[PDB]
C-alpha cells in the first residue's frame, strides 16, 4: 500500500505479541531485486532507508555524540554504510567503525579485527551493527539461536551503551540471537525494521530505542524470532526505492539532548521517564578511547 | 631518494586506456547543495555527484602513504563533489584537479574568482 513510499516496514505490534513456533522463512518475492538509482550501491540505499526510519524514533542526540559501527567493511574494501552514517549524523559526531577485514573508511577511527577484540573506555550513544556471516545461512539444518558476534554485542550493549542510547543490529532468518531479542525488552521501545530496498530478504534491523539498563518487559527471544519470521512469511513487502528520492529531511537533527553522569542509586522513575522520551543520556562525557586486542604469534 | 609515484602511475594507466578505479561510494542527496569541492556533508548541485571522500582518494584506496608531510588526507571523513561528466573516474578527478582556497570550488569546475 502506502508502505512503498516509506523507507521500509516496521514489525506491527500485534505480531510481537504472538506465541508462534519457528518456521522456515518463505518470501513471496524471494530473489527479486529492487531497481536502485543510477550508480547507487545496495548498502548505501539500505543504510539510507535505515537512517530515514531512525529519524522517526525518539533518538537521543546530544552534543559530543559518539557512535560505533560494527561490520562496516565490504567485499569492496570500502565502507558505504559508514559514509551514510556520517552523512546522517550531526557534523562533529564521533564515529568509530570496525570489521574483521581491512577496509578504507570515512570514520574518525577504524579498528580491524574480530569484534570480540574491541574494547572501549567510554560509553556510546548509538550502536550500529551490520555484522553477518553468510555461512550461518544453512536451510538444510535446524535454525538455533546463534552465538559468535551476537554474544559480544549483547555484552557490549549492557556494558557500554549509555542509558538513553539506541541500537540497530542486523539480523536475518538464520543470523539471530535469543538474548539479543530479550535485551530489546531493556529499551523503552523496540522493533524489527525491514528496508524497502531489501524487502525480498529475511534481513531486518533489530532496533532498541532508548536503553533503560534493566528489563521493562520479559521477552522470550526464541518465541520473538518465531514471531518475526511469522510476520515476514505472511506479509509480503513490495520492493521499493521511492524514499531514496526524497532526501530533503534526511539529516539527523542535533537535538542537544542532556548528558548527565548519574550513579545507579540516582536513577528514579523521573529519570527513567526522561530516558524513555529521548530527552536524556546517562554517561561520562570524557575522552573516547578505543583499542583492539592483538594475538601475538611467532611462527619461526 | 626513492618513493613510489602513485599519482603518475594512475595517470599513465588512465592515459593508456586502463579502467578507472571503481566502488567509489556515491551518496544520495538532494543535489541542491553549494557545489563546493570538499565538504563536511554532501553538497552536490544539479551538475554534480557527491561521494564519500576516502573512497575517492588514490592514497586511501591504494593503501599507501599520503604526500602530506604529516600523512593527513584532504578527503577522508568528508564528501567530495564530482562533476557528473567526470563521475566515471572520481579518483582521477580528485587527483588531477585543485580546490580554490578562496571560494572552495574546483578550479575550472565552479571557481569564478578569476572573473
Ligand atoms: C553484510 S557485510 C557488511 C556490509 C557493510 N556494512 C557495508 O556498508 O557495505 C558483513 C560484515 O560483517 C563482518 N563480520 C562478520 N563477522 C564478524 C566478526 N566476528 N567480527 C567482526 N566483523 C564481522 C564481515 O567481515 C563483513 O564485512
Ligand atoms: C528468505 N528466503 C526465502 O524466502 C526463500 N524461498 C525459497 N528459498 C528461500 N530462502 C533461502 C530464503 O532465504
Ligand atoms: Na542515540
Ligand atoms: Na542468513
Ligand atoms: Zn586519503
Ligand atoms: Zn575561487
Amino acid at each position: 500500500s502506502s508502505q512503498a513510499w516509506q523507507p521500509g516496514v516496521a514489525m506491527p505490534n500485534l505480531y510481537k505479541m504472538q506465541r508462534m513456533l519457528l518456521e522456515k522463512c518463505d518470501l513471496q518475492n524471494y530473489g527479486d531485486s529492487a531497481t536502485l538509482p543510477k550508480g547507487i550501491m545496495m548498502n548505501v540505499a539500505k543504510y539510507t532507508q535505515l537512517c530515514q526510519y531512525l529519524n522517526t524514533l525518539t533518538l537521543a542526540v546530544p552534543y559530543n555524540m559518539r557512535v560505533i559501527h560494527f561490520g562496516a567493511g565490504s567485499d569492496k574494501g570500502v565502507a558505504p554504510g559508514t559514509a551514510v552514517l556520517r552523512q546522517w549524523l550531526p557534523t562533529g559526531t564521533l564515529l568509530v567503525d570496525s570489521d574483521l577485514n581491512d577496509f578504507v573508511s570515512d570514520a574518525d577511527s577504524t579498528l580491524i579485527g574480530d569484534c570480540a577484540t574491541v574494547h572501549t573506555a567510554n560509553k556510546w550513544d548509538l550502536i550500529i551493527s551490520d555484522m553477518y556471516d553468510p555461512k550461518t545461512k544453512n536451510v538444510t539444518k535446524e535454525n538455533d539461536s546463534k552465538e559468535g558476534f551476537f554474544t559480544y554485542i549483547c555484552g557490549f550493549i549492557q556494558q557500554k551503551l549509555a542509558l538513553g542510547g539506541s541500537v540497530a543490529i542486523k539480523i536475518t532468518e538464520h543470523s539471530w540471537n535469543a538474548d539479543l531479542y530479550k535485551l530489546m525488552g531493556h529499551f523503552a521501545w523496540w522493533t524489527a525494521f525491514v528496508t524497502n530496498v531489501n524487502a525480498s530478504s529475511s534481513e531486518a534491523f533489530l532496533i532498541g530505542c532508548n536503553y533503560l539498563g534493566k528489563p521493562r518487559e520479559q521477552i522470550d527471544g526464541y518465541v520473538m524470532h518465531a514471531n518475526y519470521i511469522f510476520w515476514r512469511n505472511t506479509n509480503p513487502i513490495q520492493l521499493s526505492s521511492y524514499s531514496l528520492f526524497d532526501m530533503s529531511k534526511f539529516p539527523l537533527k542535533l537535538r542537544g539532548t542532556a548528558v548527565m553522569s548519574l550513579k545507579e542509586g540516582q536513577i528514579n522513575d523521573m529519570i527513567l521517564s526522561l530516558l524513555s522520551k529521548g530527552r536524556l543520556i546517562i554517561r561520562e562525557n570524557n575522552r573516547v578511547v578505543i583499542s583492539s586486542d592483538v594475538l601475538v604469534n611467532n611462527e619461526n | 631518494a626513492f618513493a613510489v609515484d602513485a599519482a603518475k602511475a594512475y595517470k599513465d594507466y588512465l592515459a593508456s586506456g586502463g579502467q578507472p578505479i571503481t566502488n567509489c561510494v556515491k551518496m544520495l542527496c538532494t543535489h541542491t547543495g553549494t557545489g563546493q569541492a570538499i565538504t563536511v556533508t554532501p553538497e552536490a548541485n544539479m551538475d554534480q555527484e557527491s561521494f564519500g571522500g576516502a573512497s575517492c582518494c588514490l592514497y586511501c584506496r591504494c593503501h599507501i602513504d599520503h604526500p602530506n608531510p604529516k600523512g593527513f588526507c584532504d578527503l577522508k571523513g568528508k564528501y567530495v563533489q564530482i562533476p557528473t561528466t567526470c563521475a566515471n573516474d572520481p579518483v582521477g578527478f580528485t587527483l588531477k584537479n585543485t580546490v580554490c582556497t578562496v571560494c572552495g570550488m574546483w578550479k575550472g569546475y565552479g571557481c569564478s574568482c578569476d572573473q
